[PDB]
């Protein structure tokens, strides 16, 4: 997959959303897609934005991945 | 690592819950409703994982699970209220 | 600006430069093929009039072209031989390189 | 023979003291070794000689699984007493005829 | 950058047209840069570094 | 004084500026003052010397700066209790 090896800057997400994930040190797109919606709602400053910004990219949260990170 | 501190509200009602011995009477001192106490015990439980009180008939007793975490709340509000006094006093 | 012989040539891979010393001259006996750089030579680049497009690229990616232009010597195409002698002649007064 | 390594020799257009012929002539001599490999696919050999006189295949360090048919095939000549040749032979197994172009064009290693 | 025109315009030159914002036009340029620095559009432009 | 303002003051001093206290605070440079302006209403006195180039440490501000370190050092004690 050509999206997993890219950082979180390839989304053009909102500045409010662009700063929230940096609190938990989200480095990879795979890193953010591993974590589901049931625990990302805890962080303050998305629920009505992340699904639609990710659907057009052919990706969605909740997928299960192994050998991660492969470095 | 972002330091996820406890909420700014669950701590003060937790100190008055033991002193007042009743949850309903714990809300009149903090000019809030009784339902607000149960809203904040869960959010703070995410870090602890331990239950704060044990149910008793017409009484409130102390459990060891939440007892360890009493000892690190009552000094936070003491000094911050003192902190408010210092700037206010020196300003005048 | 005076021309100089050096291994510091912009816009060229280090692999192609693996057959030269730190003075930029190919070793004796090294097998060479057409297109390879036997000796490096950089001439002082002039002031270039930047078109409206390349200014955008320099603004984005930041690579600024220094006052250097590549005029190095390359093997003529279709020739695959072995360098068996290097003859360097220097003028009196100018410092000669380590290979000299 | 596919590759040869000689100490103190850079290219195949040089010379060495005590050596009567040229390095290219030595390579032409090396073209004609009848060597047989029994077990493996490729054999690395080593030749050492010092003194005065012709050099044949006998001076090569014989191995237990290396078969040299011609022992009198002249390789080179050493004229000086202090002349010492130390040359390494790379012998491979193959069929047909292979020039020196496809080898370098095939192996990208420097 | 004067692309498709006869000349370029500086910060105040475009400021007198739309808004006199000095650093804000500059941060508009910075936003454009980071938009163009993204690995979503720069893939083909990066190839133009060796010329 | 909300506990969100608790972590915007401690980073201000060690970063010697309000805008410079944003990279390690996972926040932009604007919000660092939004809590401080409220501090001058609940508590009601200055903390730092606001200047164009930098900020001068005040004796009262450092006293709270140490007070913010008492609040977090024992907060770590609750953290390592979970650890």
């Amino acid at each position: 997959d050509p999206i997993l090896l890219r950082p979180v800057d390839d989304l053009e997400l909102t500045v409010r959303s662009a700063n929230c994930l940096k609190a938990e040190a989200i480095h990879y797109i795979g890193d953010l897609v591993q974590r589901t919606e049931v625990e990302l709602l805890k962080t303050p400053n998305s629920l009505t934005e992340i699904k639609d910004v990710l659907a057009s990219r052919g990706l969605s949260l909740g997928m299960r991945l192994e050998n991660w990170p492969p470095a | 690592m972002s330091k996820r501190l406890p909420p700014l509200n669950a701590l003060r009602v937790f100190d008055a819950a033991a002193r007042h011995l009743s949850f309903t009477r714990a809300a009149e001192e903090l000019f809030v409703t009784q339902a607000a106490v149960s809203h904040q015990i869960k959010s703070l439980e995410d870090f602890l994982g331990l239950k704060l009180f044990r149910r008793r008939n017409r009484s409130l007793l102390l459990t060891e699970e939440g007892q360890s975490y009493f000892l690190d709340i009552k000094e936070i509000f003491s000094q911050l209220t003192e902190a408010t006094r210092k700037l206010q006093a020196r300003s005048a | 600006g005076p021309e100089e012989i050096t291994a510091d040539i912009p816009n060229v891979g280090e692999a192609a430069l693996s057959k030269l010393d730190e003075s930029g001259i190919v070793y004796i006996g090294a097998e060479v093929t057409g297109g390879d750089i036997l000796v490096g030579k950089v001439t002082p680049k002039g002031e270039t009039q930047l078109t409206p497009e390349e200014k955008l690229l320099r603004a984005i990616f930041g690579e600024k072209a220094s006052d250097v232009k590549d005029s190095s010597l390359r093997v003529p195409n279709g020739v695959s031989g072995t360098v068996i002698d290097v003859q360097v002649f220097t003028r009196d007064g100018v410092e000669k390189d380590k290979r000299a | 023979v596919t590759e040869v390594e000689i100490d103190g020799v850079l290219h195949e257009y040089s010379t060495k003291e005590g050596v009567q012929e040229d390095i290219l002539e030595i390579l032409l001599n090396l073209k004609g070794l009848a060597v047989r490999v029994q077990g493996k696919d490729e054999v690395i050999l080593t030749l050492n000689k010092s003194g005065i006189g012709p050099v044949t295949a006998a001076d090569i360090t014989h191995d237990g699984d290396v078969e040299i048919v011609k022992p009198q095939h002249v390789i080179c000549h050493l004229t000086d007493e202090n002349a010492s040749i130390s040359m390494r032979i790379k012998v491979q197994r193959g069929r047909g005829y292979v020039p020196a172009s496809t080898r370098i064009h095939s192996e990208e290693d420097e | 950058f004067g692309i498709d025109m006869n000349t370029d315009y500086t910060l105040e030159e475009v400021g007198k047209q739309f808004d006199v914002t000095r650093e804000r036009i500059r941060q508009i340029e910075a936003k454009a840069l980071r938009k163009l620095r993204h690995p979503s559009r720069s893939e083909v432009l990066r190839s133009f570094l060796d010329d």
